[PDB]
Formats: C-alpha cells, structure tokens, sequence
C-alpha cells in the first residue's frame, strides 16, 4: 500500500481482533490481548460510509432508455436511435467501472493510512521509552502493567515518569 | 513487554478490483449492482399492464374481430406487444403514421370507446355487408369491429356529408380508412361511380384521399388494399366527411380520459400473477441496488441500468493470507 | 526553547465537499459557477435581438398586417418569439415545411425584401381585391403583405405563366400560396375555372398543387384555407409559375445578405435597453467563471451549462475549529 | 488527512500565522514569533493555481444545446432531440460535479502532505539534538537563539556545532 | 561507512502531464496515440474498395452511360464516393428516398445485375429510341442503361400490364422512373395519351405516379426531369406494373448476395494499390495504440478515436535534472 | 512527490543503478556500488504494468461513429445528427485525456512511495546502529563489510550482533 504499513511492515492483520478494524495488542506479565481503537475505527466508517453514498447518489442522475419504434423507409434515424441510445450506456457503463476502480483503491489505501498514522501516534508518545522492533511493535525497557498499557492507548502515556 | 500496532482480519474471500491490481481479498465489500429478476410480467404497484397477447395495436384499435378480448380494456400501467403479431391487419394494407400513433400511447394509461356514428343511422348506402373472408370470426366473414366498410344500395352511392362534434370534455382518437380496390369491375361493383374521394377536414386537419385502383399480389386472399388513418378531435372541435364511394368509416372512437407515464414493451412474455415496483421486458426487480445489468428499457422506480457484468465495492481492508 | 511545524488558520467559513466529507471548513476556496443573471434581454455585443413580440416567424415572414413593425427589420444577432404568438396566420392554414424553414434562420443575421413581381403588373387578373375579414388592418380587411391573393377579373381568370429571374448575387427566399376554398360555389365565385392548379418549377423544384375543397371548421371566420409554400432561388435561376387558380402570387421576397450565428430563442420577455456577450432565454450573463446553471440555450461567449446547484473548489486548507 | 499532520499530531492552524501557508513557530530566551516557509508554500500556490486552470481547461470543451422545432406527427425525433440533449446535460453535470469533488479530497491530502514533509525535514536536521515532543515542536537540548533559530529555518542548522 | 537508498535516473527527455503540472521529465514513458496514417485508399483485409471515382452511387446503380467500368463491379469491402460526384443523374432530375437506399448499401458487401425484363421483349411500344444527348456516350447520344425510357410506337402507346416474379433466393433491389415533360406537345409527340399514370405495386407497394407537366430551367440542355424510385423485392414477391405513358421501365435489376459490415465514404482520394486492416477517409492505419487522432469515421479494426493532440503514459518516475 | 522521497529528502537519482528502479548504494574499505531492490522494483513494474492494461481496456469499449446522409430539407435532423456525434466524441476526448492526467499523477506518487517504503524498511533494521544523516542514506558506528551490507540489503541486518 501507500503508506507502507497494511501488509509492509505490519506483515499481517490479526484474527483475535474482532470488535475494530484498527488496534492494539499487549503482552506483560499479566497476560495478553487485543484491543480495538474507537476513534480511528468511527473515523473509518464514517468515511467508506460517507463515500459508498457518495458514489450512489452522484449515479443517481443517468440516462434512461425509452421506446421509439420506426417503419422500414425511416432506417437512417432508426440507427441514429439506436447509436444514440448505446452510445450513452457505453459512457455511463464506463462512468460507473473507472468510480468504482478508483474509489476502491483509495479505499485500500485509506485503511493504509489509518494503521499508518495509529502506529506514528503510539511511537511519538513512548519516544525513547522503547525499543521499536520494526514489525508493528515496541517493546518497553520500563515494566509495562495494564494501567501502563491503558495510558498509552489513551494518549495519556506518561513518559517522564518512566 | 510490549504493545503492537494491527489491524483487523477474517475469514472472507470477497475480491474486489483496482486500476494496479484484480482480485484483492478484503476483508469487507458491497456489490452495488443486481443481476437477478424474477422472469415475469407484472402488475406495476398494483396497477396490470395491457398485454396484447397476439394482437398489435393496430389490431386492437382498428377493432380486428381476432382481438375482442381487449374489446374494453381497464386502465394500465405499460404495454406489451409480441414483436410479430399474427393477429394485426386481417384486411391487407396501411397504418399511417403508425408509429407517430403508437408514440402517442405511452403517453396514455386508459381510453374509453364510444360510439360516434352509429351502425344504424346509414340510411343512404348499405352498413350491415361490409365484411370478408380475410376477416375471419367463428367460421364466418366479418370485419374490423370499429369501422363501417360502407357499400352502395340498390345500385347507388350518393355522396355521403357527415359531422361529429367533440362534446366531451376529453381529447378524442378518431379512425377511419379508404378501400384501394382490386380492378374498375369491382369500384362499380361496390362503389358504383367510377372516380370517388374521401375528404376529411378539423380544424387543422386538410385531408382528401383517392383510391389507387390496381391488381396486387393477394394477402390472405385479398388483392385490394385497406389504407387507414387517423387524428386527435380536440375538445369542442368538430370533423367533416365526404365521400363517393370506397369510405371506411367510423363507428367507435377511444375518449383519452388518462394521460400519464407509460410505455410500449416488446416481449414474448405473458402475465405472471405477479406485483413489482419495477418491471424489464424480461423480469421484474425488486432490490435495493443502485444499478442493474438486466435490460435497458425498463419502468418504474427502478436501478440504473449499466452493461457490467460486477460491480463490487470495497469497504473493509486487504485481507492477510 | 523550541521550534515548532505548523500550518495556516483564519475566520473563514467557506465549505467545499468531498467523497468522504461533506461541509469541510477550509481557508480559502473559488466558486467556479455563476449563478446569476440580469433578467433581460440584450443587444449581443452591440447588435441588438429582432424581437417579434406578438408576431411570429410565419406572421412577420408573410406580412400579417398586424406585424408592420417588422415590415424592413435591419442585422439581428438572435431572435426572440414567444411560446404562442397571437398574431401568427391571420386566415387559418399551414405554412409547409415550416421548421426547416426556422431552423434556415438560425443562419441568417440579415434579410433585404425586394419586390420580385409587382402588384400593378397583374393586368389580367384582379390583384387589389384579395383581402379578408380574418386578416383586419385599421378595421377594414386586409391581407398577407407580402403575397397576392389574385382573383377573377370580369369573370375570366386566364392561365397565369409569370417567371422571375434572380439576377442578384444573393440566395433569394420566395413564398407563394394556394387558396382551399369552402365549396364548389366560392371556386366559381373568385376563379371561375372548376379545376385549378398551381404548377411550380425552379432547378431542383417540380411542384404541382391542387386545391382541396372541403367545408371546415370556421377559424377566424373562415372556412377556407391558405397553405403556404417556399423555396431558395439560386442566384442566376429562375422560378416558374403556371395556374388557372387559386394562386397566392409572391409580391415581395427576402434577399439573404448576411449568413452566420444566430438563434431563434423562446421567451415571453421583452427588450431590456441592455448589452452583453452572454444572452439566455431568462436573461444575460456577465461573468469569467467557468460554469453556469441559468439555462441550457445560451448564445455568445458563454460558461459551461451544468445543472448543479453548487461547485467549489478548495484552494486553502482545512480551517481549525 | 492521509497524511496525518494537519489536524492529527498537529492538531489545529495558527491564526498567527499570516503570511504562509506552513511554517515555523519559535520560543526561545529572546521571545517568540511565526515564519512562513517561502518554499513549500510557493510550491503549494503553483500546484493549486496549476489544477484550478486544468479543471477549468478541461472543462472548456463542452456540449451546446441548439434550439430545434418538431411539428404535431414529428413527436419521436422530438422526443429523440429531448433525450440527446438532456443525456449530454447529465454527463457533463456528473463529470463536473465529481472532478471537483475528487480534486477537493486531493487538494486537502496535498496540504496534510506539504505539512508532513517540512515536518519530517526539520526532524531529520535536529536529529538527536532535540526532544520531538509528538504535537509538532522539537524541544531543543543547548540553547537555540534566533541565528540557531534561522539556522534551522535555512537547512543549515550545524548539527555538529551542536 | 555507509549505506543509501536511492532511485534510477537517466538521459529521458520524454514529459508527461499531471493536474498539478505540465511538462515532467520522466524515465520511461508510453505514447498510447497514433498519429501518423499512409494517406492511401486500401484493401481492407485482402479485400478491394468500390471506388466510384467520378460517379455516384445513382448514375452507378441506374447505369448512367459514363459510368460503364462499374457495369459489374465485384464484392466490395467499403464504397468511396467523392464529394460532389460530376456523373450523376445525366437527365436531370430526383432519386426519391435516396439517402435511405445509400444507408440500405452500408448492409451490403455484393451486388449480383439480372435482367429481369428484357429490351427485346417489348413488342407493343419503342424501346431503342429513349436516348438523349443529356447523356453522350461515345459522341452519341444515350440513356442509363438499366432502364428503357419507352415511347409510343407508330403513334400509339396502348396500356403496358406487366409483372415480374422474384424467383431468386435473394432479395431484390428494382429500379423504375416516370418522366416529367417539358409541355402538352411533347406528352403528345412522344406518349400520344394526354394524360397518363404509373402504378406499381407489390405486397407491401401501392403506388400511383402521374407526370406533373411544367416548363422548368434547362439543365444538361433539358427542359423536362426524370424521378426515380426503388423498393426491395422481397424472395418469392411479385412487382405489378401499368401505365398509359411516361414509364422508365426496368430492364436489369440487382440481387442483394451478401450483407454485412460496409459503409460509404466520402473520399477525393483514389486507389493506393494496398492492403490494411483499418482504413479512414484521409488513409489507412497500422499500429497497435489504443487511440488514434487521425478521422472519427474509420471501417476495420481500429484504434478509437479521440481529438486529441497527445496522449502519453508514464510508466517511469520523475527524472532528476 | 506526495511522500517526500523522491525530489525531497534524497535530492535526485542514480544514473550508476541500471537494472533497477530503486535500491541501495554502498561505501565502505573494500569499495562502493549500486545495487537494485528486486521485491519491489518487481512490485512496481507489475502495478504499473497492469494500470496501463486497465487503461487500455476500459477505453476499448467507445462510441463509433456511421455515415449518415440528409437531404436539403432533412436539416434539422441532420444538425441532431451532427451535434450527436461530435457529443461524443467530446466526451470520450475529455474522459481520455483527464484518464490520462490523473493516473500519470498517482504513477509518480506511487514511485515516490515505494522508495519511502524501502528507506523506512532499512530503517528500521538500523535503528540506533547507524546515524540517520538526512539525505538517504546511512551511517554505521561499527564497520560494515560487503556481508553486513548485504545483510542489510537482505532484511537480516542482526541489530544485536552490532
Ligand atoms: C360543437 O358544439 C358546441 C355547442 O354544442 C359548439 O360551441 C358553441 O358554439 C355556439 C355558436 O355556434 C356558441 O353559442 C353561444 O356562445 C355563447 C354562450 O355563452 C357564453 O358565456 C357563457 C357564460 O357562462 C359560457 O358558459 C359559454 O361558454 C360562453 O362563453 C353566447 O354568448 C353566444 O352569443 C353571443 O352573444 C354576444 C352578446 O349577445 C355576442 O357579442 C356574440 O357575438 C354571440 O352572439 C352564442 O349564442 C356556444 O357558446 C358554443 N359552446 C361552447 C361550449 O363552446 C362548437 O363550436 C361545436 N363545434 C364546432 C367545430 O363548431
Ligand atoms: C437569368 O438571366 C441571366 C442573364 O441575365 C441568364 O444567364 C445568361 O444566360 C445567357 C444565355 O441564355 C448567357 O449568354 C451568353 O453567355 C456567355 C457570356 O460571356 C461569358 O464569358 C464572359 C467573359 O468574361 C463572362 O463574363 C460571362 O459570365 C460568360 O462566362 C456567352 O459566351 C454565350 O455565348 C457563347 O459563345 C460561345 C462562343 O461564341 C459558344 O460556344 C457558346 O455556346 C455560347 O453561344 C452567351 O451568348 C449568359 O452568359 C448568362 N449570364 C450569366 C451571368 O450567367 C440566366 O441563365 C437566367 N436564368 C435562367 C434560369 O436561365
Ligand atoms: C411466384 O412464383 C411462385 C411459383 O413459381 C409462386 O409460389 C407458388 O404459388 C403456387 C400457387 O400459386 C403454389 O402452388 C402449390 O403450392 C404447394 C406446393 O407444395 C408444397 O409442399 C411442398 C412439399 O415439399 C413444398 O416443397 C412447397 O414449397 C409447398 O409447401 C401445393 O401444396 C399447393 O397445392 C395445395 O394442395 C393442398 C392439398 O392438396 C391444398 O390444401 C392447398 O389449398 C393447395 O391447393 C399448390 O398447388 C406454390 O407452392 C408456390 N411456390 C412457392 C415456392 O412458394 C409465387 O406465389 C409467385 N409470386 C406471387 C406474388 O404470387
Ligand atoms: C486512561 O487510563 C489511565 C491509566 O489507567 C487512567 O488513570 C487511572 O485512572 C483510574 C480510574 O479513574 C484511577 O483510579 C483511581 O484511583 C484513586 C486512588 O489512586 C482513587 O481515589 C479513585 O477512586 C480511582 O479508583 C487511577 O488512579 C489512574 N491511574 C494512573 C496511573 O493514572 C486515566 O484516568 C485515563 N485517562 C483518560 C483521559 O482516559
Ligand atoms: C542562514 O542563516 C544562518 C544563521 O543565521 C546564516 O549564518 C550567519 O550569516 C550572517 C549573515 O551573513 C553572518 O554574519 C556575518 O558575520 C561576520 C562576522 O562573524 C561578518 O564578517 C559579516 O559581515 C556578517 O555580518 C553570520 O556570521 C552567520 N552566523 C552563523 C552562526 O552561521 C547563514 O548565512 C544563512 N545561510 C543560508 C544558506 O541562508
Ligand atoms: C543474506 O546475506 C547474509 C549475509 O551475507 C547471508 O549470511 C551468509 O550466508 C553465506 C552464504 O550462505 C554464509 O556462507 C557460509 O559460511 C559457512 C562457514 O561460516 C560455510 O559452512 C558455508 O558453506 C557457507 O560458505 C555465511 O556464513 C553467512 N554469513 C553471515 C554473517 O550470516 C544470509 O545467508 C543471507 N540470508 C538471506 C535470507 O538471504
Ligand atoms: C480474477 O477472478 C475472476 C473470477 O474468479 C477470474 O475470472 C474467472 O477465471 C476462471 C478461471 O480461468 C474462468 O474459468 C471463469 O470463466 C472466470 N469468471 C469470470 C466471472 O470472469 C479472472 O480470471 C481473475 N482475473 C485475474 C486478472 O487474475
Ligand atoms: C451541508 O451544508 C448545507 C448548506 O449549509 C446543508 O444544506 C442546508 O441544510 C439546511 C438545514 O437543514 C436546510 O435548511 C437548507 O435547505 C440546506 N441548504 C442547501 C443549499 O442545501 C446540508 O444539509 C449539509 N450537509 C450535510 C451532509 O451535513
Ligand atoms: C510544455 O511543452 C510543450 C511542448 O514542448 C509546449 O508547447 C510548445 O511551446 C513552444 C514554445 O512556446 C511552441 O513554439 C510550440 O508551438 C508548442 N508545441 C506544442 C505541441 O504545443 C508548452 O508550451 C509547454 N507547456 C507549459 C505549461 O510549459
Ligand atoms: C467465518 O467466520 C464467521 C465468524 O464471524 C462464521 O460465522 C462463519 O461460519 C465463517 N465462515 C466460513 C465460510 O468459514
Ligand atoms: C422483495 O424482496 C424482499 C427480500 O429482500 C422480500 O421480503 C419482499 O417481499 C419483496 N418485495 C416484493 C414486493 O415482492
Ligand atoms: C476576518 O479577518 C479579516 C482579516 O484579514 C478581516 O478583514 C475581516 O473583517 C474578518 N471577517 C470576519 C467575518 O470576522
Ligand atoms: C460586468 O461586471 C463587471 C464587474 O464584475 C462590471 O464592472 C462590468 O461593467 C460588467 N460588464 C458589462 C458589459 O456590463
Ligand atoms: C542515452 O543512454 C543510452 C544508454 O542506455 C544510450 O544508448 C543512448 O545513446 C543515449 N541517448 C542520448 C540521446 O544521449
Ligand atoms: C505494420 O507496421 C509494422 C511495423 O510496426 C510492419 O512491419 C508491418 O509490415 C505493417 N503491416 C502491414 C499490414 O503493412
């Protein structure tokens, strides 16, 4: 992708992880798990939501294809009909497939950018406060517990204090 | 210890496709466009559609003693017509402006067929012979049941002066014809005088037709020729007639009581007991969707039509091996 | 001590929308669609609109003489008539071909009439007693300007055998005539002769017509009607003309000077003692954004016709609550 | 943003901040004050004027509606002309209204972007001679008067001096 | 010790355009727009071209007497026509539905000429002295030889009643006329009869001509006119002929033994003595781009047209200076 | 460039790296050289490779224009004609060259983007092993003989070894 992060140097995405499309997962001495990032999660769906009718409605608006009959001396303007009314199908056809290519790579792309971005936020808060291990990870030289874990999901991580 | 940035995975094989790459695994997506119908005709919200069966229009309004199931037929919602009709001109010859006509009709839901100049006021010329073996009703020669192919009685036909006046509140659709004979034997024969003419006038109509006298190949065993007409009698407007001889006149007229959203359809399809917001010559859809690959030409609130064979958004992300 | 990265903010509450996003706050934007206009009509670069008012193209073209006002019209840039002009075919009839007659206009910016057959040369036939009560100027009867209703003079209307000569350098538009009276007695009445015709010729035309007679719905008193006919004579040929009847002779015809851009535009407005380089039906335009949504048919150097409501563009960036 | 400098580790604009469209802000012993980066904005203004003109360029050749006439028996070919004009209305109305949608997303992106990267270019000149404190701003560890201050602002902030 | 992460460069001078900018110096690029054509009229796919060169399609199908090397031209790929074709209709005169024949010849790659009514076989009336020096050939004057302009014979043309019976597998395209005298003398002189008709017909035709009498503007030294008409034959199908005078009648007719993909293409280039498998008006294209610029009526299989001027991919990235 | 690699950070390209799009260049006792990045050279000719195929294909299905003939009084259908064809093929001219516009940017950004990706790949090998000096490249504390090169250009830089 992009931004390097989706199936780059995060090399895969996790099963165990069921209530969010982005997160975190620890491991310390009390044990280990997932946990699901809310705000950019919300961000995620409000955005795809927000283009999928996005796409429906600007499609909306398109030709619509009627009856017109014509006798055997009035061929000329029959294949005028004719070519008029593919020739419009062939655009809106075309129209249609170029949207939906195109959005869905930036779809991809955009979730890219979302893991991208969780990731910079946790590794500018722990700073020098952990080994950044080039896989999705830091590991702590501090004892990391759930509350130490918690703060560093809520933004709070406390690094002068370690 | 440690923690550890990722992202969500499943078990889904959903595919969609981008401009640098075909078939990426996502782990959610949308397809957006209906491929499905349910094969039938049906009532448009509630409303059945006239399905001319092996009639055509013409058969129809002409009256074509083959089509007297839709001798009277209620308010529809669209039509449908085979795309050849056995059933269409029993009587060989011409529809003229035939399809500025047809047009007309999907601009209307509903006629009502009224009686204008009745079969039994020709005092004059004789109403009740008009018939033939191309005509064909239960074994026996008849004719198109809307018009009066009036013949001479006891050997003369004088000129025929007659006047409708539209006093309905409603635009009227008026039909009537000329006789293109086979030979000069048979324009005395039926006609007496030798040179006839119909004139047909409104108030923007200008019409006078004369038949063409000539031996044809025969159609159903006729070599002569029916070449009919038409017009809208606007309300309050009034239509003259005059003629020597070879007038197919009218009896019924069809008042335009509904004007409205409708079409034309052709399919070999028949009725299928069926409702749908949404109807295609070759089914009917009922979905959610914002497009459809079915058919082009459809009625209702329907999908917009698109030549693609998938159309498949993606939602979620990449989804991992 | 510290350096900060950081990015522009201000009071501006300009939105733009997105695929994503909808009413995004941003510090600059550029609206690229106008939508608005002056509500009049106006001389096109300095060349003002013939506007036919009350008149249209059939009452102004044959010389309705309630359409005097345009007896000499100078250079026009576009035309304007009105949905359904009153002053129109003051006798009831047709104009043939009409349509591709207006649509010959949208290339013509300048007509010269020049008298091509004059009025007091009809010494065989009466030429100043060709006037109706449908057709009233000053409360007496009058007629179509620019034609000759010609009839019986002491009860003799011999064969007429006229021909003219476009000697000039420029396309030349002739109209003529035939007369459809009410009955066989009003023929004999105004012609003499029984049966008539007008028989027309040029290098491409091989006309013969016939009058029709029918008794007719009466418009503007009149059961009779008037068809009415036209051509382009080539510069160095020559139009013939022959009849025994029934002629509506042309007295004046166009000469077609200036060709090019123009159009024949629908709108019951009136002149707005105005100028611009942008006219619509609804009004003009004075703008340089690149897109407009007033109206579809727009002569001059115009924007773009889209049917949005709305289109900007970001050009700043997104502004902090 | 896919980029996630403008409103996401640098959370909101500068009202003071006048004569730029990014730029530096500095707090030292001698006061503090903003300085528009001259380079990355010039760039923005070229691109941004560069696209409006192509939208607009593109745009430029487009379908004209001409007024055409049909009598009472030439209702099809009427109906036709109807049909032809109003598809080309909805095409050109469609092409308009997405370009301008597509292009405001990436308008936006390019912003975030310019913003990333003249972030990114002063981490890497500071290096390790500054605390990166996650909102934007680095910390300085010796002293940074206005010369050390323009020193960075230039790209010549003597990393060894220091 | 060190160790950098870098990108390819070269001496590319190639540019590419982008929304945000012009002009970028690429590594690699793809031209994806042909440009470039032979500027010659070739086989299409082994298979030569109609070239009418100096014809049209009227003086080539009735047989105009200066249009012999296309007395039986072979199976054809596309048809060339010029512009303004000089050996039309050598009588002056009209093509009735012409335009509707010459899209019925884009359907069809190969005519068959049969005689259907021999020259000899007219027994009753002169048949070898319906010439005009209208129409030269060789110094002498002539007629389009496909049809037999027939005159009164020892001064009497009696009624002509003849049919012919489509007994081919093919259908069949037939070719008649009426003529349109210059005045009474000449219907006299050469028909005897004063007035006259033509009626024709078959299981769909029911047509009766008569000969409008005029003086018109002498073109090719005639003063009377010619008008031509067609139908289709259809297999098993009879055409009805009678007439009193005035009557083109056919002689050879043509069967329809191939459709399929033509087209008719105005051309004032002639033959290239070449092969292609795409071919425009201006000449013919080799090449495998997407697109092309070159005409947008083209015939094979072809790139598709665009109006631009250039249209290039980059598959590289941005070039260092 | 969107990602601020190319034409950015590292200021331009190698005309000594021939058989690749990006790699790696080397200084150390034994000598100095290019060498190309396979995985995603390989990554970007398919990509690219494939957006000109998808380009190429949905322009295939286009409007083809018919001769059509008019009489002296069919000139109103004649013009619709006309004004039809010429439509279209406007509309295929403007799809095309703005295809073309579009796409070429995101070629260029997509470059820009993989070299960003494969900087921040060795990176995070690196980590605190190396002095990241600005421009793109390097440099080592300890040595770094062709086979720690190699290890690095590898993916198996052993960052606990050094
Ligand atoms: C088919 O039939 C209908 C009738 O069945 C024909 O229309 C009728 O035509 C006749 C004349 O032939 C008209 O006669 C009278 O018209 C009005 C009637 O009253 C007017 O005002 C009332 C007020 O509410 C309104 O309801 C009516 O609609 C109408 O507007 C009389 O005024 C008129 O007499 C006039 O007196 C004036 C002063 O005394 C004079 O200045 C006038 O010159 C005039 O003499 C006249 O007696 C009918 O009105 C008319 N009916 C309708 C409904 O239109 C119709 O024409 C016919 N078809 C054709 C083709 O002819
Ligand atoms: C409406 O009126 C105009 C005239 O007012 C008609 O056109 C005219 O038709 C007459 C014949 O009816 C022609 O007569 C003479 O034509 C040329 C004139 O001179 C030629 O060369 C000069 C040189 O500059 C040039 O200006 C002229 O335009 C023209 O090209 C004479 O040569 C010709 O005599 C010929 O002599 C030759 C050798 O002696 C012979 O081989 C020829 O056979 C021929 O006898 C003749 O006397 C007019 O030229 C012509 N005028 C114009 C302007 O076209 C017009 O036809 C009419 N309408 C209709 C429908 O008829
Ligand atoms: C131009 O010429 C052709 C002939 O050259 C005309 O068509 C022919 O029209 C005649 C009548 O005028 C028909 O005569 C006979 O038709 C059939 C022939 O046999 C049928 O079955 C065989 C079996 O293989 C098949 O090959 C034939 O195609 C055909 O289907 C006879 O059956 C028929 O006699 C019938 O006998 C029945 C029982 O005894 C009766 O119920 C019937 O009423 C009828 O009497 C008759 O004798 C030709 O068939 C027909 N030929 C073709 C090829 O169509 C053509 O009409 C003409 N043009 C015009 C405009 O008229
Ligand atoms: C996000 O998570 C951090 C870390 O867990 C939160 O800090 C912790 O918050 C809990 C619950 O509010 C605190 O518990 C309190 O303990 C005191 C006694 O120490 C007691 O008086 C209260 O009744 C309550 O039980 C806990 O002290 C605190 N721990 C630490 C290390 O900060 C923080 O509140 C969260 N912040 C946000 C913005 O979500
Ligand atoms: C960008 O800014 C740096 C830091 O301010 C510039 O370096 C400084 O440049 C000034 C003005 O040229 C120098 O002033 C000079 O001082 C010497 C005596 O020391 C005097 O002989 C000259 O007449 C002049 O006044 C100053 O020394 C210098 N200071 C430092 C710490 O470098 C630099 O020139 C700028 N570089 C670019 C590329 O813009
Ligand atoms: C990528 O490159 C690294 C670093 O060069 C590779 O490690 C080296 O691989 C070579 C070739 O396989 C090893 O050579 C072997 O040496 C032993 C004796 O020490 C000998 O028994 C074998 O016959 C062979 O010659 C070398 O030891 C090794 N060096 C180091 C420092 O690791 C590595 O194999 C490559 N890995 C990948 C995934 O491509
Ligand atoms: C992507 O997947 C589609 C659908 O699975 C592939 O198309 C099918 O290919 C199979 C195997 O050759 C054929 O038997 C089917 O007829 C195809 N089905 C359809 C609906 O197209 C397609 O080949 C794949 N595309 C690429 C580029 O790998
Ligand atoms: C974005 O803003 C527009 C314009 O301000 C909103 O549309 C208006 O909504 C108000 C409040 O409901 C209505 O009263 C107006 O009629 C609307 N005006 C116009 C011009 O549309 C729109 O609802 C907003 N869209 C979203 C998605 O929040
Ligand atoms: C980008 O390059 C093109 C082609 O080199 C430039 O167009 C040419 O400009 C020269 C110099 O003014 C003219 O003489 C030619 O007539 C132009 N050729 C063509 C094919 O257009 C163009 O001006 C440049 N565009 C920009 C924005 O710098
Ligand atoms: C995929 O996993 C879901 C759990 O959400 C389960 O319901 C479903 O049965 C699974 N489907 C398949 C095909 O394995
Ligand atoms: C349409 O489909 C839905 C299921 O998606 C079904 O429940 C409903 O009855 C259908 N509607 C009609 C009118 O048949
Ligand atoms: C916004 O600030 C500008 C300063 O550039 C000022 O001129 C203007 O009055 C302000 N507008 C509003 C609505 O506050
Ligand atoms: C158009 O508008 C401008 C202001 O934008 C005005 O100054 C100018 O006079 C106007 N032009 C015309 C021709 O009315
Ligand atoms: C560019 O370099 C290539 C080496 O691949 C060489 O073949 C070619 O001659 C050079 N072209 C120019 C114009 O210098
Ligand atoms: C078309 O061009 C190629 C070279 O690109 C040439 O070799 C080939 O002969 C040409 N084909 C024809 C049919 O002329």
């Amino acid at each position: 992708g992009l931004f390097g992060a989706i199936a780059g140097f995060i090399e895969g995405g996790w099963q165990g992880m069921v209530d969010g499309w982005y997160g975190y997962h620890h491991s310390n001495e009390q044990g280990s798990g997932y946990a699901a990032d809310k705000e950019s999660t919300q961000k995620a769906i409000d955005g795809v939501t927000n283009k999928v009718n996005s796409i429906i409605d600007k499609m909306n608006t398109q030709f619509e294809a009627v009856g017109r009959e014509f006798n055997n001396l009035e061929r000329r303007i029959e294949n005028l009909n004719k070519k008029m009314e593919d020739g419009f199908l062939d655009v809106w056809t075309y129209n249609a497939e170029l949207l939906v290519l195109m959005e869905n790579e930036r779809t991809l792309d955009f979730h890219d950018s979302n893991v991208k971005n969780l990731y910079d936020k946790v590794r500018l808060q722990l700073r020098d406060n952990a080994k950044e291990l080039g896989n999705g990870c830091f590991e702590f030289y501090h004892k990391c517990d759930n509350e130490c874990m918690e703060s560093v999901r809520n933004g709070t991580y406390d690094y002068p204090q370690y | 210890d440690q923690i550890c940035i990722g992202y969500h995975a499943n078990n889904s094989t959903e595919q969609v496709d981008t401009i640098m790459e075909k078939n990426v695994t996502v782990t959610h997506a949308q397809d957006i466009l209906e491929k499905t119908h349910n094969g039938k005709l049906c009532d448009l919200d509630g409303v059945k559609p006239l399905i001319l069966r092996d009639c055509s229009v013409a058969g129809w309004l002409l009256g074509n003693p083959m089509c007297d199931e839709f001798i009277n037929v209620p308010e529809w919602s669209y039509i449908v017509e085979k795309a050849n009709p056995v059933n269409d001109l029993c009587y060989p010859g011409d529809f003229n402006d035939y399809e500025e006509l047809k047009h007309l009709l999907s601009r209307i839901n509903h006629f009502e067929k009224i009686q204008i100049i009745p079969k039994s006021s020709w005092s004059s010329h004789e109403a009740s012979l008009g018939v033939s073996s191309a005509c064909p009703y239960q074994g026996k020669s008849s004719f198109f049941r809307n018009v009066v192919w009036l013949i001479k009685k006891n050997s003369t036909y004088p000129t025929i002066k007659r006047s409708y006046n539209n006093t309905n509140q409603e635009d009227l659709l008026v039909l009537w014809g000329i006789h293109h004979p086979k030979d000069a034997a048979e324009q005395t024969k039926l006609y007496q005088n030798p040179t006839t003419y119909i004139s047909v006038g409104t108030s923007t109509l200008n019409q006078r037709l004369v038949p063409r006298i000539a031996t044809r190949s025969k159609v159903n065993g006729q070599s002569g020729r029916m070449e009919f007409f038409w017009t809208i009698l606007k309300p309050n407007d009034a239509i003259n007639f005059e003629s020597n001889g070879n007038f197919i006149a009218p009896e019924y007229a069809y008042k335009i009581v509904k004007k409205g959203d409708s079409t034309i359809m052709k399919s070999e399809l028949e009725y299928g007991n069926c409702n749908t917001k949404c109807q295609t010559p070759m089914g009917a859809i009922n979905s959610s969707m914002p497009f459809h690959n079915i058919h082009p030409l459809t009625i209702g609130e329907c999908p917009k039509y698109v030549k693609s064979n998938r159309l498949v958004l993606a939602t979620g992300l990449r989804n991992s091996p």
